[PDB]
């Protein structure tokens, strides 16, 4: 299961 | 014993040729099972094991959602990373990401990851308490503090110690036959004169499951680390892995050379000896 | 920026027999960035239906890549890999031994 990755730098 | 799942993950800059490219691939173990590419035409996350097509179309659909969101997620921080780093618009650069967990025999979570790196070195890790962030460099920083602000960490926890444990204990029951099995390696020595003074002796490991694998050549007993040839473990293409060590002996003295074969599958360590 | 040059293995899915149908594997690893080029060649020539394995990455963050494809090995033909890669002023050609 991937995860839900939206997160920016 | 224990088990491992993992998603990598690659993005590609490539200034004047289009967006990105992405690239994500899951193994469970040293298994591959699912892929994605975003230059393919399918825009799907695919099957590359078959105890994973069991799983039903809500599956493919959900998880085909998460690596497209990934995708664009790394597509904007490569870009900002190139903010960070003071560097042009006309270069290629890769954002690399590695993220998933350990569980012991157990089934419980041992340890989870969430790491980055940009242009092939370190960026930001994930540290193993899960609440804080080990970042190499000042660029780094600036994403460590902005997450460490926005308690990003905490909000991966329930992903880290849920769903991946989860999603691993059901991938290990559903490919039993394959993820849990030992495959012990297949050994066997080749012996080829190089002059009239010396031989190489070569200690073969072939067929075996798990990758990990010892290989060490002894001379009357001493362990011969700085005199043997080793090389990189490597895929057969069957699912199964390959392995050899070699060393150059004085002609005549073979027999005092040993090779030890260490690997998950054997019950006892092995002894070769030409 | 980091650059890693491949270390290369050219190799049989199985001790080689001829007449025998087998897999000629070329397994590229350690190096970065990404972008690299493996042709599998027969006698000098490009081998044309060539396969290769998604690109994944090690622990060190250096990739890796296998590339492969069914062949059935005779006394008289020669096997090689050749890997043209940013690091590499030409493109390194590594003959088939079938005992490495």
């Amino acid at each position: 299961n991937y995860n839900y990755l939206y997160r920016l730098f | 014993g224990s088990h491992s799942m993992r998603y990598f993950s690659t993005s590609v800059s490539r200034p004047g040729r289009g967006e990105p490219r992405f690239i994500a691939v899951g193994y469970v173990d040293d298994t591959q099972f699912v892929r994605f590419d975003s230059d393919a035409a399918s825009q799907r996350m695919e099957p590359r094991a078959p105890w994973i097509e069991q799983e039903g179309p809500e599956y493919w659909d959900e998880e085909t959602g998460k690596v497209k969101a990934h995708s664009q997620t790394d597509r904007e921080n490569l870009r900002i990373a190139l903010r960070y780093y003071n560097q042009s618009e006309a270069g290629s650069h890769t954002l690399q990401m590695m993220f998933g967990c350990d569980v012991g025999s157990d089934g419980r979570f041992l340890r989870g990851y969430h790491q980055y790196a940009y242009d092939g070195k370190d960026y930001i890790a994930l540290k193993e308490d899960l609440r804080s962030w080990t970042a190499a460099d000042m660029a780094a920083q600036i994403t460590k503090r902005k997450w460490e602000a926005a308690h990003v960490a905490e909000q991966q926890r329930a992903y880290l110690e849920g769903t991946c444990v989860d999603g691993l204990r059901r991938y290990l029951e559903n490919g039993k036959e394959t993820l849990q099995r030992t495959d012990p390696p297949k050994t066997h020595m080749t012996h080829h004169p190089i002059s009239d003074h010396e031989a190489t002796l070569r200690c073969w490991a072939l067929g075996f499951y798990p990758a990990e694998i010892t290989l060490t050549w002894q001379r009357d007993g001493e362990d011969q680390t700085q005199d043997t040839e080793l090389v990189e473990t490597r895929p057969a293409g069957d699912g199964t892995f390959q392995k050899w060590a070699a060393v150059v002996v004085p002609s005549g003295e073979e027999q005092r050379y040993t090779c030890h074969v260490q690997h998950e599958g054997l019950p006892k360590p092995l002894t070769l000896r030409w | 920026m980091i650059q890693r040059t491949p270390k290369i293995q050219v190799y049989s899915r199985h001790p080689a027999e001829n007449g025998k149908s087998n897999f000629l594997n070329c397994y590229v690893s350690g190096f970065h960035p990404s972008d690299i080029e493996v042709d599998l060649l027969k006698n000098g020539e490009r081998i044309e239906k060539v396969e290769h394995s998604d690109l994944s990455f090690s622990k060190d963050w250096s990739f890796y890549l296998l590339y492969y494809t069914e062949f059935t090995p005779t006394e008289k033909d020669e096997y090689a890999c050749r890997v043209n890669h940013v690091t590499l002023s030409q493109p390194k050609i590594v003959k088939w031994d079938r005992d490495m």
